[PDB]
Parts: structure tokens; C-alpha cells; sequence
């Protein structure tokens, strides 16, 4: 399973 | 060098998928599509707000050449005593439209155009409870008025103010709670932090009935705690030069908590 | 009391539910051989319900009875230590 | 000396191509031949006034034999407080007539006259909210006496300003929003910028993930400050004898802001 | 006047190195370089400031030309009744800025903007118990938000405070207990005293068994006591011309306590 | 008479070299190529105004016959509470060219010509937050229609005027701060001051530990302080017939503060 | 070992 660097994910949102 | 960039990865940050946020997540979602109001409770470190957070970022800002954002999903954070004026502002620069001074009707009106031109169907307000109580009749007012599911997320604490009114009680009553992990969920956890968080070079079988006596006992079924222990018995025993987690290093990080 | 907090017998109560009541009455109900946990009783449309038990905060583990609380309690307050 | 052409070229200025510039002028084309009044809204280093100066070099004017140059748009920025005189005095100067000792109804009918005259299509507004509330009824009286379409150009407070007074709100009613950069514009955005700007003999390769952190905490998403950060650093690096913007001297200037 | 020197001298203050201050300083560099929140906690005269103050003097801050300076720890001391504003106000002065008249919301911006800018690592509040129950809010934001370990230091009564909000006390869970000196820790301390603190002409021999039940019963263990007996015996016995501390001049001081 | 000569010579200014001015000078060079605005910051008796002073002197005119001659850097203080007209004016003046009666756009029309003709790089206002809000839009219009570096200059309550309109935050976003005195550099530029200011017919050996001690507790590392306290303290002891400053003398100077 | 004055603390401190 995936899990997301929780910084990466503030990156990808607009 | 080796051992900085594991020291730096470990000090980082990540949203590991589980089973409280998949299921808060297939809520919500429902909560979006029915327009309904509702509140997300639990305990201090149970992960609520990244669960939040993971939930924005999976409905990122769509754009249109010319047009406002269309924003399916706002989060906003109030800070303390925060009045009608102070909500207002916020939700504005969330869709990004700068704040001119003027009076608490002035951010009303513009906060209600932002709010229909961007096309939100979610307003997510963390720490509810730092809301005054007057400002209630304008979270009511914007739940009732546009169609939007304003979601309050908070502790037992949030339940406490709201009871002290029953108009808003009743606009908020259906609500979600998140819990503590035991049994055969903290067990499985720990060896999903020991593969995708840690990422530690020799296996340190967190698993083992040894090992879990520590983590049941220290964490208390508390996923905040469970990152923290392990992160510090991590950074701790790379500094130290061994490839995994040890009985007593892992006793002499326990002992602080 | 705010956050949830019980007073009896000086020990400090706390439990699962009762933030979410702050400022009602609630009946306690408990017994003299080991007063380190309380049933929390509360009234709704005039019939008595059970709301939580409530847990002497950082005793969970030992025993007092009602008597070697009150016994302790006078030592304290004849020593002049806070409780 | 070599060295002293490249700090005279990086410190001056240049348009990029930006989607959003395309987008502006795509959507004021509809407005020219409609004759539509409108407006253009966002944040003050979004790249609004070159946006629409990079309009005004296209549409430059015309001058066929015997007749008054044909001018199709006019572009202007008030002072601030602007009152009615002050307004005309720039509409009629942009034309390059020459003005002598008015009454304010005198620079009102040469400026009716000169807007006829020179064929005059659309008129850009840049600060709009400089404008002194009562000039308004003679923005108004040149949109609906002329065929001119009047576009304010401004940040949000223009809006708390045109929402004061119904009679404008609706002549100017429609809109078009300029935004800050993200994800992957962001990064096409630095490439380009890299390659069109900076010019540098090695390649700097800045859209590298451990470099975008840099730009991206330090800019924020605007185009002004992604521009001048580059800038910075490709002169300060130069004046050193360097061949390349480098991870330190980057950090370097990012720290001022 | 020799007399007079020694009495300007030993009304003074030291700080010696010991093994509690000592083991708070292993502790505080690792709740630092972890950026994890605590307390430390223990009787009043057990010198807490002292081996908090020795920290704050350790890790001086450091100036960089014309940047403002890098300040990698922080100690406050709060006035009674403390709200969110003289948090933030001393927050902002501490790190050298005049503090502007604002509404707190102001205020709470510009201590974030200086904390974030100054590089903050850690935050020590002295007398935790001084502040009013919401500025909590503002140290778990602060805490949340910018990566400090805020360490709050108090005695026994900070914990019956920290207990009634759930949300600070689920945070602030880690912690240090501060004890007092017994057995060969009392004796091998008031050696330490003699030997380097009070600087009599001739051995008064205090570690002898004779004199420690004087002191015992005394100072009860606390290094608070220990300095403030052995200092106002040492002024006491000089005014008389003695070379040293003995028994019947000892026991004229501690039958003061 | 001696003595006069001397009482004369230490109520007279003069400038010294310090660590501080020097990195100002350097600072301030580079934004001068880079024609990038910014602004300094720092308390008010850190020496602000007298480092922009001897900056100035560096780079005074240059000309040619018939050209008038080049200014690159203008130097103003506003009077309080300074509008519009009363800018143009103390930048006309600065620039020497004759004046007249007129509007406020016949000053400003003047004002812009003065600034290309001279060729001006450079544009150092003190005292900056004494400008009324409204001037702060012609300082933005000098600087974006001019190849013009302004540099606020002021206190930390400057920032908070600042703060107050995003269109000028960032223009003006990048800073230096001064800062005060402390430690060595304390001693060592009380040792300088001895050596260049003072020049008393017999050394006063300022540096011995004692005579800091008055001077650190008299002075808390202000420049401005500093300066004052010594020049009465020389003055005083020259005419109490003192060949150097004393203990006696530089105690009771201090009691006034 | 080194023993502090709490004041040379102070006149040292930043
Ligand atoms: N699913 C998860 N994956 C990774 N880390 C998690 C997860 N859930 C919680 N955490 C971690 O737990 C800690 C606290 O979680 P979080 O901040 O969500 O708490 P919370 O319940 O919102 O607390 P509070 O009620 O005080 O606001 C953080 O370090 C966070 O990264
Ligand atoms: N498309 C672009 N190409 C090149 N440079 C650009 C572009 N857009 C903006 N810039 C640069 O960014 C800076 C600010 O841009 P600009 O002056 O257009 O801002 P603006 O949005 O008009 O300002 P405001 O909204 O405050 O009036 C300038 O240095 C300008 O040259
Ligand atoms: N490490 C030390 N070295 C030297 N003297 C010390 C030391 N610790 C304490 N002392 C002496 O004993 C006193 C103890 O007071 P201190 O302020 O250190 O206690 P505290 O624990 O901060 O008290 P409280 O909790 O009541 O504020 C000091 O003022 C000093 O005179
Ligand atoms: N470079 C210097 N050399 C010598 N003396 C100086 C220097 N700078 C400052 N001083 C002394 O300290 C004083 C403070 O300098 P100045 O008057 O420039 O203060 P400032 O910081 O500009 O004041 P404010 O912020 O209140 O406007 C001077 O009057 C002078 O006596
Ligand atoms: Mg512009
Ligand atoms: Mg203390
Ligand atoms: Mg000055």
C-alpha cells in the first residue's frame, strides 16, 4: 500500500 | 553521508494510509454529496487532522483560464476567541481573495460571494471550539443558506460548548468518532510503521510479544504517540550506530513518557 | 467541573463522557473499599441513567478505602502539605 | 569587458509568454469587438500591468493618409486621488495632443473629442482605486457616450471600492481573475525562466526537486518574486567569477525576503 | 578592606557544576534536536531556574552582519494573570523587538513572523502556571505549527493545572523530575561547596559527621537551602574574624530555620 | 587657552568606523547595481541616520561643463506627518533645482523630471513612518516608472505602517537590520572611542573590568548612548581639571540615567 | 570543576 509523505502531499494541492 | 539522511527522513513527515482515515474518508464523501452538516470527534492525538488534511488533498483546486478556483473542499483553523470577523477573513484568503479593512456586514457579504464563485460543497472548521459563541449563528447561517456541509472536527471538549445550545446541537448532531487501536489493529500498525515509516535496515520485529508489552503500555493505543516513540527510538539508535530498534534502547525512550 | 473533572473525598475523578456535561449534577455512586473508581449516574426525563466510570487520575492501579483517604486527608491538612 | 554587458542585460527587464498573459488577451479581444466594459482582478505580483502593456504594444496605432492616427487602446495609470481634471489630462497626453489652461468642463470636451477622433476602442484603467470616488461618473459618461469599452485593472480593493456605488457595479460587472503559480506551472514556469531570462554559458538546471524547494519557500508562487530572486542571483554569482547559479549562493539571496 | 570584599562576594550568586544540572542538559539537547514538547517538574528550591538559566547561557545566540539574530533557545518568565498578548510581547522582546500598540491578532502574527525569522529551536516557559488557562492555545499553536519543543518548567501544582485541558496535557506528557540530595549526594555536595564556593581561609570540614546533622536536618536535601545556610554562616563568621564555619556558629544560623 | 580648545573639540560630532556601517555599505551597493528597492530597520539609537550620512559622502556629484551634474544617491528626512506635496518638495530641494508655487501634480511633474535629469540611482528616506499613508503611492510610482532603488529607513514600528497595505510590503520586502552592541565588540569599541574620540591628555584605560561594569549597566549597548554618556563624562572631568576621565566622575553621569 | 558566578553568567549571556 501506499503511504504519503505528508509534505508531498502539501506540494501537489493547489 | 549514510546516516544524515536517515536522521533527516526520520524528522520528516508522512501520512501513512489506515483504516480510521479510509473510513473517515468514505464519510465525508457521503457528507459531501448530501449536503449535510455533521461533527468528527475523538480523543487528543488520534490523528483527526491528518485525516483532514489527507482528505483536501485528494480534492485539489480545479482551474478554469479566466475564472476563481473552483474549491470543492475548504479547511480553515480559527485561533482562539475568534469572532465573526476573524472566521470571515480566514475562509476569504483560503480562496484567495486579500482581505480590505471595512466592518463585520462588509466580510459577511464578501465572504458569502467567495463562497458561492469558488463552488465549495465542504467547509471543514478544525478546533471548533475556538469559535465565540455568537459565531455560531454565522456558521448556521452559511449551512443553511448555501449548500454546504460544514463539518466541526474536535475533542470531547467541542461536545461540552455545543450543548450549551440547542440550535446548533441540532444542525450538528450526526457525527463520526475516532478511537484508540488494541488488539489485533495495534499489533498490525506497528509492523506497518516498521516497513513504510522507518524503513530501518535490519528488521527490529516490533511485532514480538517482548516488544509490544513497550508499545502497548508507553502509546496507550494513541497513533500520535505511536510515530513519536518510534521516531525517537529510531533517530536515537541510528545516532548510536545499531541497523534496528533494541529491548532496552526502546525501555530508555518509554521511560521519558 | 470544566474538562471533565469530579471532586470527592480530595481524590480528582476523570472518565470517558464527561467533558461533554460540564456544569450538571451528576449522582456518584461508589464503594468504601476501594474508592479508586466511581460509577457516574446522570438524570434524563426524570429517570436516572448510567454515564461512565470515572478513575482517580494517576491511581488507576492501587486500592483506597474511603477511610485510609479521609485517615491520610486530616494527616496532610494537620501537616500543613497541599493535597 | 565581457563581464560588465551581462549585468546591464540582467538588471533591466523583458516579457515572457506566460498561459496567463495569452489568457488576458484572448478574453480582451472578446471585450474589443463586443464593446463590453470590465474589469481585471488580482493580487499585486500576479503580472497585471505587463500583462496588459504587452496588450498595448500589440494594437499599436494606425495612421492611413490624411486622417488623425486611429489609436484602438488607450492605456493609463491615474496618480493617486485622481480627480476628474487629472483623468482627461492623461487620456488626452497618452493621445499626444497638447493641453492649454482648461476649466475641467473645457478637459472634458477635448477629451470627448480626441476619444472620437482617434477612433479610440478600448481604454485600460491601471490602479483603478487611485481614482477619486466622484470621477467615476465620467468613466461612466465615456463608456456610454462613446462606443469605448473601459477596463479597470486593480488588487481586491478595487472591488470593496466599486461595490460602494451601484451605478458602477454594474456597468462593470464582468470579470476575469489573475492567480499565483503552482505544481507543475511552477516548475515549466523556472525552466523557461532559466533558459529565456538568465542565459548563463552552464546550465544551472534549476527545476531539480532539492533546488524547487528553495524557489518554492522563497517565492510563494508569484512571478515577481521568482523573477527577481533569479535575477539576484545570477548577478551576484557573476560579479564572482562563477559559470552557474549555485545551491549556496541561492540560498544566500532567498534569506533577504 | 579584605572583610568588606568577602561580604560584597559571598552575598553573590554561582552556578556550579552538578548532576542534575548536568542530566537536564543531556535531556534538553535531546528534546531540541527531536523538536518534541515537555516538562520539567520538582519542589521549589531544588534550582530549576539555575540549571535552566546554565542552558540559556550555553548555546549563546549568533549574529550574522546585518541579519537579525539566530537564536537557537529561548527563556521567558511570565507575569501573574498572564494572557495571550504578554506572551507574545515577551516573546517579541526577547528577541530584541520594540512591541507596537495592536489587537492580539497582530501581536500573535509578529511573534510567529519573529520566532520563524530568528530560527527559534526551543521555547522555555518559567512558571508555566503563571498563564491564564486559553493562552494555551498560542503554546500548543506555536508548538503545532513551527517546529520548537516548547518545555514548560513549574513545581507540583503545574501538573494539578496542566490536568484540568485534556489537550495540553496529552502534549505536554513527557517530562523530568527535579529530587533532592541525599545520603553520599548530599555529603560529596557540601564538599563542593567548601572547596568552591565559599573560599574560608582554613578547612571548616562541613562533610564531617558531627557537622552533617547539622546541615541535614538544616537544609532537608535542598540545594536552594544548601547555598542560602553555607553563604549567611560564611558573612556571619567573618564579621566576627573567624577562618572557618563550626559547630556552635552553624547551629546559631540553622536554628533561624 | 588650552583648556577652550579641547571643550571645543568634544561637543563637535564625528564619525567613526564601525563593523555595522561597514556592512550597510556593502548592503547597500549591491542593491544600487540591482536597482532593487528595500528597507533598514533597528532600533532608534543604533546609529541608523549617521551611517546613511557617511554613505552619502562617498559618492557625491560628478559633472561635466553644461551637462548638469549626475546625483546618485538623494538623501531626505520628512518632517511629520509628510503628504504628498511636502515629498516632492524636499526631493526638489535635495536636488537644488529652483522652486515655485504650483498643484500637487505640478510638484510631482517637477519632481520626476528632477530625478531622470540627475540621474539619480538611489533613494534614502529616514525617518520613514512619518509619511502619511497616501505618499507611500507616489514612492511606488518613483520607484516602478524610475530605475530608482528606494530605502525605507526607520524602527520597528515603520514595519507595523508597512504591514498595513500589501502593495507596499511587497515592493519593499527585502531588509537589513541594525543591531546593538554586546560582548567583545562592546569592549573593543569603547577601546576605539578611548583612541580616536577621546585623546585625553593622560589614558583612562576604559577597558579595565570595572569601568565596563559602569559603562554596560549606564549604557545596555546602545551606540547613540554610548557616545553621550563619555562625551559629558570628558567635558565634566576637563572642567572638574581631570587630565582623563575617572571612576568618580563617570559614576555620577551615569546616576542621571 | 567549574563553578559559575550567576552575574559572569549574565555579563557573558547575549
Ligand atoms: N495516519 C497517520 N499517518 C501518519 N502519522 C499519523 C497518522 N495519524 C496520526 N499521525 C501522527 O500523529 C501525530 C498527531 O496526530 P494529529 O496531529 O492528527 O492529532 P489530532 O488528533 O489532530 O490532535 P488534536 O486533537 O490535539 O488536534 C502526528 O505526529 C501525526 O503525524
Ligand atoms: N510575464 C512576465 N514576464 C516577465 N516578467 C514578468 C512577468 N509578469 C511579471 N513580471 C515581473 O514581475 C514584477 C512585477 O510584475 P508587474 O509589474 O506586472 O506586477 P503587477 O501585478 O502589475 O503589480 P500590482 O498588482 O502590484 O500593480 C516585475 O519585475 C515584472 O517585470
Ligand atoms: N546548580 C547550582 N549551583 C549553584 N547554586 C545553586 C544551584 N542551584 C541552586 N543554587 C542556589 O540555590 C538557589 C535555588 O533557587 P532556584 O531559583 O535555583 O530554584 P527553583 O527550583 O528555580 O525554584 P522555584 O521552583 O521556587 O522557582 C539559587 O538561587 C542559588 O542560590
Ligand atoms: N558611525 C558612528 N560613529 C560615531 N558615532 C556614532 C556613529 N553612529 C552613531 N554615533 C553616535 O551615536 C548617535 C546615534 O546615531 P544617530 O543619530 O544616527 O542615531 P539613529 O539610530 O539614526 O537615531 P533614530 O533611530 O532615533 O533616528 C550619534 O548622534 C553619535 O553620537
Ligand atoms: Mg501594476
Ligand atoms: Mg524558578
Ligand atoms: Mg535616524
Amino acid at each position: 500500500i501506499e503511504v504519503w509523505d505528508y509534505e508531498q502531499l502539501r506540494e501537489e494541492y493547489g | 553521508e549514510w546516516l544524515q539522511a536517515e536522521i533527516a527522513r526520520l524528522k520528516g513527515k508522512s501520512i501513512v494510509p489506515l483504516q480510521q482515515v479510509k473510513t473517515l474518508h468514505d464519510w465525508l464523501d457521503g457528507k459531501r454529496k448530501a449536503r449535510k452538516s455533521c461533527r468528527v470527534v475523538g480523543e487528543s492525538r488520534t490523528g483527526k487532522t491528518v485525516a483532514c488534511d489527507a482528505y483536501r488533498y485528494r480534492h485539489k483546486p480545479q482551474q478554469e483560464a479566466g475564472r476563481p478556483p473552483t474549491v470543492p473542499v475548504v479547511y480553515i483553523r480559527p485561533h482562539q476567541k475568534c469572532g465573526p470577523k476573524d472566521l470571515f477573513k480566514k475562509i476569504t484568503e483560503y480562496l484567495k481573495y486579500r482581505v480590505t479593512k471595512g466592518t463585520v456586514s462588509d466580510f459577511r457579504d464578501r465572504t458569502i460571494e467567495v463562497l458561492k464563485g469558488c463552488g465549495v460543497e465542504m467547509l471543514i472548521i478544525d478546533e471548533a471550539d475556538r469559535l465565540k459563541p455568537e459565531t455560531f449563528a454565522d456558521v448556521r447561517d452559511i449551512a443553511e443558506d448555501l449548500g454546504i456541509a460544514v463539518v466541526l472536527v474536535g475533542t470531547d471538549r467541542l461536545d461540552a460548548v455545543i450543548k450549551r445550545d440547542e440550535q446548533v446541537l441540532e444542525r450538528f448532531r450526526a457525527h463520526l468518532r475516532f478511537g484508540k487501536l488494541s488488539g489485533e489493529d495495534f499489533k498490525n500498525t506497528v509492523e506497518m510503521w516498521e516497513q513504510m515509516v522507518l524503513k530501518l535496515p535490519v528488521s527490529s520485529n516490533l511485532k514480538s510479544k517482548e516488544m509490544l508489552r513497550i508499545l502497548t503500555s508507553a502509546t496507550e493505543g494513541y497513533i500520535g504517540r505511536l510515530d513519536e516513540i518510534l521516531r525517537e527510538a529510531a533517530i536515537r539508535s541510528l545516532s548510536r550506530g545499531l541497523k534496528k530498534i533494541d529491548k532496552a534502547v526502546l525501555q530508555e525512550v518509554a521511560k521519558e513518557y | 467541573q470544566r474538562g471533565g473533572c469530579l471532586q470527592f473525598q480530595n481524590l480528582m475523578y476523570r472518565g470517558e463522557y464527561l467533558a461533554g456535561y460540564a456544569g450538571e449534577t451528576v449522582n456518584l455512586r461508589f464503594d468504601p473499599r476501594d474508592i479508586t473508581t466511581i460509577l457516574v449516574y446522570r438524570q434524563e426525563n426524570n429517570q436516572e441513567v448510567f454515564l461512565t466510570r470515572a478513575h482517580a487520575q494517576g491511581l488507576e492501579t492501587e486500592q483506597l478505602a474511603l477511610d485510609e483517604a479521609e485517615a491520610a486527608s486530616r494527616r496532610l491538612r494537620t501537616a500543613g502539605k497541599t493535597i
